[PDB]
């Protein structure tokens, strides 16, 4: 069945009887550096099945207030095992994901969640000059950011959902790779993103490549608004690979 | 752009610019 | 056969768009118009297929929407100004950091994409009014300074030498300089923007500051002391060449506030900040 | 000395122009070019992408994502009017996506528009809309017998959630101005209830739905110009 | 043979006229001279018909009369003016509405005919006229403004930065600025007549001006403000290139008033409206 | 560079001088050809068809 | 004459320009060129030339030969740190060293770098010690366990003096600045005690060591500019 | 091929840096890392016999690290004026004695190598200020005297006929003039430095100026007196073409005081004569 | 830097400085 | 001085005056 | 316009504009 | 007026006047 989807990596297998299909960003399927596009001159370290697999994010509520939420990868993985381990061990890092998205309710149940992957999402502060998003507030963790419920601080982000927290339009942000959970249709979306960077590796710690923006499009309505939503995020690196091998990088 | 005839007398049509607007008057017939 | 190229070259039809081709009456159970947007795919339906075509040939062209096009016409990035008021030495030189930040024109164009590649062609008109009424002879000196060299702190430092760094001399009544420089980045593209930072403090930079680092401009009136003040204000222009773009995104939809960052500002009444024009009611055209 | 004869246009400094000039730089090696997934290498390929159209942009849902909603549920009254918009590709509210964005960059357009609607009710939720493109030369429809006549699509909710109308190119002239031109407007786009929203008991009253719209293979953009949907009011400092 | 051909593009032999054969006396029930009007053919009969003719070889050619002759010189079409007299902000910069109607010359060669298809070649002439003395160094910016694009509404307008539209920048002392454009109307030729509205009501717009917007002319002074005022005119020139027209229509025979628009006046003595010189009478020559 | 000698005329703008210039729209692709009937070519075309003689033009 | 457009840029003089002119002296014939030992034909074959880095140059060993020499001695605490500097081409130490020196003469560099160190002991002076480069994306390592989870050599002083250690090309871009930059900075090398320095009685109880360094196989430098490393503050007369 | 040299210069990729090659775990009786620097030899050893290296294929070129590129760009190498005061024939013309050594920007990049040979290419920047108001005509006259050709002592010195001397005339308003000299040396290269003296005796002069004499440059105004006074400064602009060098040597490390000569001064505080920055230990980075 | 086609109509895209980055506008695709 | 090579793409490297040091930079090797 | 002789001595008498006005001096008999 | 030699290294000794006045300075011997 088309409606069907069995996503096998490492020691971890996630399956979903409802899923719209699987977007491969840019039509790129993740694979390892090659000579021609190396820079770094060390033999890279690739885990493999250790560090390829997947990973399960807090879960989070939706509700019919609920504005919005967003991760930045590699950050929300720092802390997953043996990915989060060799992100901290090495300078250089380089990898592509297969981010599943979870969400069921009901037949009775309506909403619809917009599902984006963007490359360098520079995020934008509102009214505050030339003060930028401070380290901290872009590196959440897997805990990620709940749009609308920070009380802000001076190198607080914007909290802007229609204007893509970076001073563009919400209805422009299917040009990049995206999905929709309409909860009619189905519970999970799937994205595979390859690397994508103007540098063949780069550090892992200071640079998040791609971010996890899930905007409530429709708001989530039903006649039994007790039973909780929740929206579960699994997320598997791919052809992970580091180079620049020395002591644990302990930030803060 | 060169439209190069032989005949010897040669002749060297040459358009300067890339772009059909930017040439001389037309020929006739 | 590279003469057939240069004619579509010449007649601009290097891309042609396709013809629409005469449909018919269809009764079926595959129904095209039918798709599902939550797979994140645009559904490819023609207009074939939802109503009776007839057959007509295109002599469209895509050319002019190439990205070459597009991001290939010089358009103002900045705006020297030398005002000699009443002090010559310190006034008759300057000195700027180089950015395409600075003029919203071109730089919404450039940020419709992540990353993009290509080599530039500067072109610089200089515009001398004459204060007081006579110019006299200006000749001008543009040097341009790589990150690391020695910035001149007066208009007779020794860095004016330019003994290795390039400098354009200009000489009023003579043509417009212009040059072109090859893609200058250290990686592969330049970063249009940049989810990273310098460090992993809580006072690490933001953004593309931390990766475009393209030197400094330094300009000086090279006549000595005249008579006569004046005020040489220098527009510089800047196009793409043998470009090539990645990852397209959403244009900017609200005002620019500073250079290097997104942020932005909204006031009371956002409709104002944005180009949407509020609608009367969903049935009002 | 070979003789030549200076033209006019000599010296001057076109925007446009297409010359070569020295390198600054000589000897200068640029970067290994790596591969980087994404490359686009012509507009039309932004424009043949969806993108949403704030067609809800009240003054009052301005600056929420509702603006991008349009809300159905059950009428008393048969065949009332959903919405109605201005199909030319650059007039408000198609302006700010993608397709208008980037046609504002440009004089002239032509082609097919693609407008795509996505249904956000319960999957126990039906409906039956009539979506219709009125060619120009006569007012908006006033009612759905009269945009019945033109272009139209009638659309079952079920299963596949989306549905797709096409408008197609018919004009007078190959292209028309992106800029509002009384001479090249190109018609309207209305939504009527064919028969209406129903739902079982204990199920929302109400639904969303989404509109999307991309260009069809034969649109085409043309004369490069300055776009009127940004602007810079001051300097942008430091 | 594209040689021979060019040595008549040289000589200007390329339409040559035919000769005039001998003819000689005839008495025929055939009437060459005799034909009907009414039909609304030209009675094609020639001199040998009607007299005897000698052999004559024929030099003349028809060049100099083809359509790109006759529309292929350059003729004035806009007089642009800065005056600078007390506001140089309000006064060093102009807008105008672009159109072929401005200049009796041009726009009655044009008017006869209906449709036509041609590239344009602009000349523009600049003159700097020095009102109390000196001129500076002035630097102009002609900026073409396609319909749709932002007009600038002051001399520091961001719309001046010129990110995609074509601008032309002059420095004086050099030579005349000159630039083709290709046809561009949206239609497959441009209407020199129209016979018809934007619309159906009592207040729809009739004529050219329905179909022929080309746009804005945007000027400026790129020069800021200066201690001698000068009075910068711009004339505009403009030639037909690769040209193409159709369905030939009588001259004006009276003056313009207006612009996109047939409209006339006539005096109390229409005589004196019209080139036609009364005669005494019939037989006064 | 290649020695040149610039010439008496060099510079000058004369109305019916055949020259060619850069073109203000590169890229740009004209609207196709379509066919419209009763094309001129030369204006003898025009001047050998028969118009009425105003010759009774008295003031009256 | 041909008709020519005279294009922008044209009667500029730009240093960098690369034109043909008339020469001043015609007919003369230059001097016949003779052999001299000692062609250079690219500055890369002086880049590849060992010279000693001024380590030790503290504000009181500047002006002496003691500020290129790391002293040794006997240690009565283990894994004891000796010396640490920054990898950066030109940063201080490494910026008067003649490859230094050359790569501030350029914009941009990659490569691998060649740091090497020769023990100036005794015959009978023993040591083994540990010379580690700690990648960037961390600060420079506390102790010789930190330092040594990174790139590193143990040196053994034995009939051979000097041993080598290779910082190879770590980057995340393909160039790094020469000038000092926080997102190009390439990282440090530190020198710890692996054993001790031990020697026999009746034997000098401290000893020096000499630093140099060199590019590797794979060392660029990229886009000139003028040196930051040398002034003129004034005229220079005859 | 010379088509495929073409290439390579047009990408600048004539000399190749090599790759890196893949590298494996060692346990070996054969230490590359050991070596011993009293030999001369700096060790070899390469990434490869250290570490466990990747393949990577390189992309750098040392083309712009020639000694052609390095010496190969125009700095300026004298700064001539000619100040109108108060005596135009004492003050409108002239002369310098030629030397590389004025300037310590390219001076010291060519003192890197002990001999050089290479052809010179002289660009000339005269700038004309207007002391009083206007500058009227000005025309130089810059005049190459050789080593023992009468050098002119007056502005209308017979000398100034140059009817062997090469001289270049510069009408103001032209561009800037740039003329091309041959290898001048009587011997097979310049000397850079040079520990010799012109004789025997404690008397005798010592370096560089014993061998390297270029002549004099001799500078005038030819106008004639004028009304109002001007400031000319002409700035000589140096850059070598085929380019041979020999013997590098350690840069300059400290300023340069006189031309020809090594000497320097030293203060009391050394470090701040060097650009050595004084650390605060070993172990501070 | 001169590209000699034949077809005559002979092309000449002529390069006239040694650096790829002096060239005009990119060919399309 | 026309050094006129041939692959077609063909190579003109002209000498416009004649004394050598009147050419530009030299080749590299 | 070019009249190109060869004998090498090659002659190139070029015809700058599309008049015959235009050239230069006639040639002599 | 234009000699062409070829060696290929093409040699063009042109000549742009009509009278042997206005060439350059002669060759030797
Ligand atoms: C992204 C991105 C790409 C760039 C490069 C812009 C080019 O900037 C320069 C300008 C305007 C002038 C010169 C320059 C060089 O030489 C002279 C006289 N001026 C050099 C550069 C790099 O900046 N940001
Ligand atoms: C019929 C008919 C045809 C036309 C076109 C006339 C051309 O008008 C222009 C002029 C005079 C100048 C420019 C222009 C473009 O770029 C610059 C600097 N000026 C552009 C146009 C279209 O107008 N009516
Ligand atoms: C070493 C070394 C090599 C040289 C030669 C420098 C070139 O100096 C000259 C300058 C600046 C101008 C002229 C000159 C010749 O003709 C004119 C008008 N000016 C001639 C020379 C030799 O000087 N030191
Ligand atoms: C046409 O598409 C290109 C036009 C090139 C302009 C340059 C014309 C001069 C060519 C001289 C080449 C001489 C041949 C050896
Ligand atoms: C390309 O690498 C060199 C460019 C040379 C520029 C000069 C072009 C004009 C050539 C005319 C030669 C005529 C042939 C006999
Ligand atoms: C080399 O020794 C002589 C240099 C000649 C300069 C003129 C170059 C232009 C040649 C154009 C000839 C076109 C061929 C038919
Ligand atoms: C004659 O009818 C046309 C005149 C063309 C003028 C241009 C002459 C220069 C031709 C150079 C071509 C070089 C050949 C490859
Ligand atoms: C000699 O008698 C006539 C000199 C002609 C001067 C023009 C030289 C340039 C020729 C270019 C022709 C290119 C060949 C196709
Ligand atoms: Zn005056």
């Amino acid at each position: 069945s088309d409606r069907i989807i069995q996503i096998t990596r490492g020691d971890s297998t996630i399956t979903s009887q409802d899923v719209a299909n699987a977007v491969v960003g840019y039509g790129v399927w993740p694979h390892y550096l090659t000579p021609q596009d190396a820079t770094a001159i060390d033999k890279p370290t690739q885990p493999d099945t250790s560090s390829n697999r997947f990973y399960t994010l807090d879960s989070k509520m939706w509700n019919s207030t609920s504005k919005g939420w967003w991760w930045k990868l590699p950050d929300a993985l720092k802390d997953m095992g043996i990915f989060g381990e060799n992100m901290f061990y090495h300078f250089l890092g380089r990898s592509g994901y297969t981010v599943h998205v979870q969400c069921n309710a009901s037949k009775f149940h309506q909403g619809t969640l917009l599902v984006v992957m963007i490359p360098e999402h520079q995020l934008a502060t509102v009214n505050k000059g030339n003060v930028n998003a401070g380290y901290k507030y872009t590196h959440p963790g897997e805990a990620g950011r709940e749009v609308g419920t920070q009380v802000e601080n001076e190198k607080q982000p914007s909290d802007d959902n229609w204007l893509n927290f970076d001073g563009t339009l919400l209805g422009n942000l299917l040009i990049f790779p995206h999905q929709f959970i309409n909860l009619r249709s189905n519970n999970s979306a799937t994205l595979i993103v390859p690397y994508v960077n103007a540098v063949p590796m780069d550090s892992m710690v200071r640079h998040n490549n791609w971010s996890l923006v899930i905007i409530p499009v429709c708001q989530l309505q039903s006649n039994n608004i007790s039973n909780i939503v929740p929206i579960t995020v699994s997320i598997s690196p791919m052809c992970a690979e580091f180079s620049g091998a020395r002591a644990k990088t302990v930030v803060q | 752009g060169a439209q190069v005839s032989r005949q010897s007398l040669n002749y060297f049509n040459i358009n300067y610019f890339k772009d059909a607007a930017s040439s001389g008057a037309s020929r006739l017939d | 056969n590279p003469v057939e190229r240069y004619v579509d070259e010449v007649l601009n039809e290097v891309l042609v768009v396709p013809n629409i081709n005469q449909s018919h009456p269809t009764t079926s159970n595959a129904a095209p118009v039918l798709d599902a947007a939550e797979t994140g795919h645009t559904n490819k339906i023609q207009p074939e297929d939802t109503i009776e075509t007839r057959y007509v040939q295109s002599s469209q062209t895509l050319d002019e929407m190439s990205v070459e096009s597009f991001l290939g016409r010089s358009g103002c990035i900045h705006e020297s100004v030398l005002d000699i008021v009443d002090n010559y030495n310190d006034q008759s030189f300057t000195k700027w950091n180089i950015n395409l930040q600075e003029m919203a024109q071109i730089r919404r164009k450039f940020e419709m994409f992540t990353y993009a590649r290509f080599d530039s062609e500067i072109t610089m008109v200089p515009s001398v009014a004459a204060k007081d009424g006579h110019i006299g002879h200006i000749v001008m000196q543009y040097m341009y300074v790589p990150p690391g060299a020695p910035i001149p702190t007066t208009r007779d430092d020794y860095a004016w030498q330019s003994g290795t760094n390039a400098s354009v001399f200009w000489q009023h009544g003579q043509p417009f300089p212009r040059f072109s420089l090859p893609f200058l980045s250290i990686a592969s593209a330049y970063y249009m923007f940049y989810d990273g930072y310098d460090g992993d403090t809580y006072k690490s930079r933001y953004g593309t500051v931390v990766t475009n680092d393209m030197g400094t401009l330094c300009s000086r009136i090279v006549t000595s002391e005249q008579l006569h003040k004046v005020k040489v204000v220098t527009r510089i222009y800047h196009k793409a060449k043998h470009t090539k773009a990645w990852c397209p995104r959403p244009p900017r939809a609200v005002q620019y506030s500073h250079t290097h960052t997104t942020n932005y500002k909204l006031s009371s009444e956002v409709h104002n900040d944005v180009a949407i024009r509020p609608r009367t009611n969903l049935t009002t055209v | 000395g070979l003789p030549v004869y200076v033209t006019p246009g000599s010296g001057q400094f076109m925007t446009t122009d297409d010359m070569q000039s020295p390198c600054a730089l000589p000897w200068y090696h640029p970067t290994k070019e790596i591969f980087i997934p994404g490359e686009v290498k012509n507009l039309i390929e932004m424009c043949q992408v969806d993108t949403l159209i704030p067609i809800n942009s009240t003054q009052s849902n301005i600056g929420n994502v509702s603006m991008y909603t349009v809300t159905l549920s059950p009428q008393t009254k048969l065949a009332e009017e959903i919405f109605a918009i201005k199909v030319d590709i650059a007039s408000h509210p198609l302006a700010t996506t993608l397709i208008g964005e980037i046609a504002s960059y440009f004089t002239h357009w032509t082609g097919s528009l693609r407008f795509s609607f996505m249904f956000c009710g319960t999957a126990n939720t039906t409906l039956k809309v009539l979506l219709a493109y009125t060619p120009p030369g006569i007012g908006k429809p006033r009612s759905r017998k009269e945009a019945m006549l033109g272009t139209h699509v009638v659309w079952d909710v079920g299963l596949q959630s989306t549905v797709s109308l096409v408008v197609p190119w018919i004009s007078a002239s190959q292209y028309r101005f992106t800029t509002p031109d009384t001479y090249s407007s190109a018609g309207y786009i209305t939504c009527w209830y064919q028969t209406n929203f129903v739902v079982p008991p204990n199920t929302p009253n109400t639904a969303e739905m989404l509109c999307f719209v991309s260009g069809c293979k034969d649109f085409c953009l043309r004369m490069a110009r300055d776009t009127d949907l940004h602007k810079q009011t001051g300097p942008i400092t430091q």
